[PDB]
């Protein structure tokens, strides 16, 4: 039975060598914050190319006024509408 | 002085999503709303849509978004960038850049003539234009910060 | 691992208990006091399953009285406790020492060790190691003695240090110690040297968290207080009854920033100390 | 109308309707294309008919069926 024991010391050794190696895994030091280079500028232009490349001519020929103008405009009107935010209050007190 | 909850009031109210009704189209809301300093980069005001193991992960997000804001302020070379959207309302001049972070979108705005930043991150699924007329419109109803430095 | 203390009347065990443990394997558990007077021991008096549920033995020793028929006593003690189980731990202890020279002091326990040893070697013991400590109550030597006897108990010792040694290579700490909420008595710290002024200054750091939680209650405990020279004390409570204190220095860098990444590392570092059971 | 697709003149989407939200590509392309005094346009590709209109710097591009 202790060598069933000695098995199981042998598996707790090498679970603790796991578990030592997971937590030293996602240590993060300040030099990888500095220089982590995980932000970084995107568009959505530029990230419809990667879209593009990872899942990897002139298309367009030139050839109503009334809709499209009150659309546009609707639309601009709904966006800047639900853009208003009204403080609850002042945000800075005197003495 | 500060005030903690008008200011955390107007984070919650600033995490509220776009239900447009002419187009249906139907927007989620911010990943996260906060309010971060120009110094060290650390959280002053904050305010989640949906404990602290997600509060320590977006101070490290906001660190790093400062860190990375840090480098962009103090360049002039490359200054006719797409991604850099340079308003000036009510007569003070700001810088507004924005980020991609893994399947996070994050943009980031200065407070004008002032130690303070505004910051606005969404999923990735979110338009980057509502983001920066969002916080276009949220820095032209901040104009009582306005001038605050820290003390 | 329930440890026996073990002594001669006026010795200073009850005074040891009070001020340790009032101010399982790992917490502070009732400690059993034990008053051993000068007699003839019964041969097997059904103390077999009692010194076969100890962890580790303790001896308390006092320097100021005539100590040689103690380590006699102490001598009879081992001949039977050896007997009984060879995996016990002996530790004794040569108390009331506040009040001697350091070379005193020394030479005391050289003449105890030597003491010991010839009568083990009288009496045909072999393959018994015992430990001694110099422990007084009014100083900090207790404490330590007493954690090198609780480090003793506990068999995932070597990964702890890793874990602590890795936590502080990435957290620019100077010094981090996993004491426990009561008794003051630190389980594990790094390979660095064990400074006693450093020690005192977390064990006070640690009853002034935990007297000033107690001043307002009734509504985890962490706690950040920082010095003039930009050095901080960190405090996060750990599973069960362990609590971590490190001492962090900034090396001229942002304040905020050093929090929130030790901040991240503790918690990393707690969420791998749930895995292991160690606690309790 | 089969969708809608609202960008500025850095390209960047405001909004990005029916087809078009699965058409983004195409802004790098469209970005030079002229317009009128008006703003309007009517250009066609991959058998559709784009209508857009730039007022305030940002350009609408509205997809319509070319059948
Ligand atoms: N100076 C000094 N006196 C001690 C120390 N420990 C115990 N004593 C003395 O021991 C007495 C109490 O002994 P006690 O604990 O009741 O003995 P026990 O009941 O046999 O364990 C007190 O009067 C203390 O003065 C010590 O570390 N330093």
């Amino acid at each position: 039975k202790e060598h069933e024991h000695e098995q199981k010391l042998l598996a707790r050794e090498q679970e603790l060598r796991d578990i030592v190696a997971n937590t030293n895994d996602k240590l993060i030091d300040i030099s990888m914050i500095n220089n982590s280079g995980i932000v970084i500028q995107g568009t959505d232009l530029q990230e419809a190319l990667d879209k593009r490349q990872q899942e990897e001519t002139n298309t367009f020929t030139l050839l109503s006024k009334e809709q499209l103008k009150k659309l546009h405009s609707n639309i601009l009107n709904e966006i800047f509408s639900q853009s208003q935010v009204n403080k609850p209050g002042p945000l800075t007190v005197p003495f | 002085m500060l005030h903690s909850k008008n200011v955390k009031g107007f984070l919650e109210n600033t995490l509220k999503p776009y239900d447009l009704h002419s187009v249906d189209f139907k927007t989620s809301s911010l990943q996260s709303s906060m309010i971060i300093t120009a110094t060290n980069g650390g959280i002053l005001s904050y305010a989640t849509s949906n404990e602290i193991n997600s509060v320590n992960n977006l101070k490290m997000m906001s660190l790093l978004i400062k860190d990375k804001w840090s480098e962009d302020e103090n360049d002039t070379e490359e200054q006719h960038s797409n991604s850099c959207y340079p308003v000036e309302i009510d007569s003070f001049k700001t810088k507004i850049y924005t980020y991609e972070m893994e399947d996070l979108h994050t943009c980031v705005a200065q407070i004008p003539n002032s130690d303070l930043l505004l910051l606005f991150i969404a999923e990735g699924s979110f338009p980057y234009g509502l983001l920066v007329i969002k916080i276009e419109r949220a820095m032209r109803e901040l104009t009582d910060l306005f001038g605050y430095k820290l003390g | 691992a329930m440890v026996l203390l073990m002594g001669v009347r006026r010795c200073g065990k009850s005074s040891i208990c009070k001020v340790v443990f009032h101010n399982s394997t790992l917490i502070d558990l009732a400690v059993m006091e034990l008053p051993g007077q000068l007699n003839y021991f019964e041969p097997s008096y059904d103390s077999e399953r009692l010194f076969k549920s100890v962890g580790a033995l303790v001896y308390v020793i006092d320097s100021q009285d005539e100590y040689i028929n103690a380590i006699t006593n102490l001598a009879m003690i081992i001949e039977y406790a050896y007997k009984v189980n060879p995996s016990i731990n002996i530790e004794v202890l040569i108390h009331k020492v506040d009040g001697l020279s350091e070379d005193f002091k020394v030479d005391a326990q050289r003449d105890i060790m030597q003491r010991t040893g010839e009568e083990l070697l009288e009496l045909g013991l072999d393959g018994v190691q015992v430990s001694f400590y110099l422990t007084s109550i009014f100083d900090h030597s207790i404490y330590e003695a007493f954690s090198r006897i609780v480090q003793k108990l506990i068999p995932e010792l070597s990964f702890l240090e890793n874990m602590l040694d890795n936590l502080i290579q990435h957290s620019k700490i100077e010094k981090a110690f996993l004491f426990d909420v009561n008794s003051k008595i630190y389980v594990s710290t790094d390979s660095n040297p064990v400074d006693i002024q450093m020690y005192e200054v977390c064990s006070e750091f640690i009853d002034v968290t935990i007297d000033l939680f107690d001043l307002y209650k009734a509504p985890e405990l962490q706690n950040v207080s920082q010095l003039a020279n930009g050095v901080i004390i960190y405090l996060r409570q750990m599973i069960r009854g362990l609590a971590l204190v490190a001492i962090i220095r900034p090396n001229g860098t942002d304040m905020e920033s050093c929090l929130t990444v030790a901040d991240y590392n503790i918690d990393i570092f707690k969420k791998g100390l749930e895995d292991i059971w160690a606690n309790a | 109308i089969k969708g809608t697709i609202a960008f500025d003149t850095h390209g960047n989407v405001i909004e990005s309707t029916g087809v078009g939200s699965q058409r983004i590509e195409d802004i790098g392309d469209l970005s030079k294309v002229t317009l009128d005094a008006e703003g309007f346009a009517q250009v066609q590709g991959d058998s559709l008919l784009v209508h857009l209109y730039k007022r305030n710097d940002i350009t609408l591009a509205v997809y319509t069926s070319a059948q």
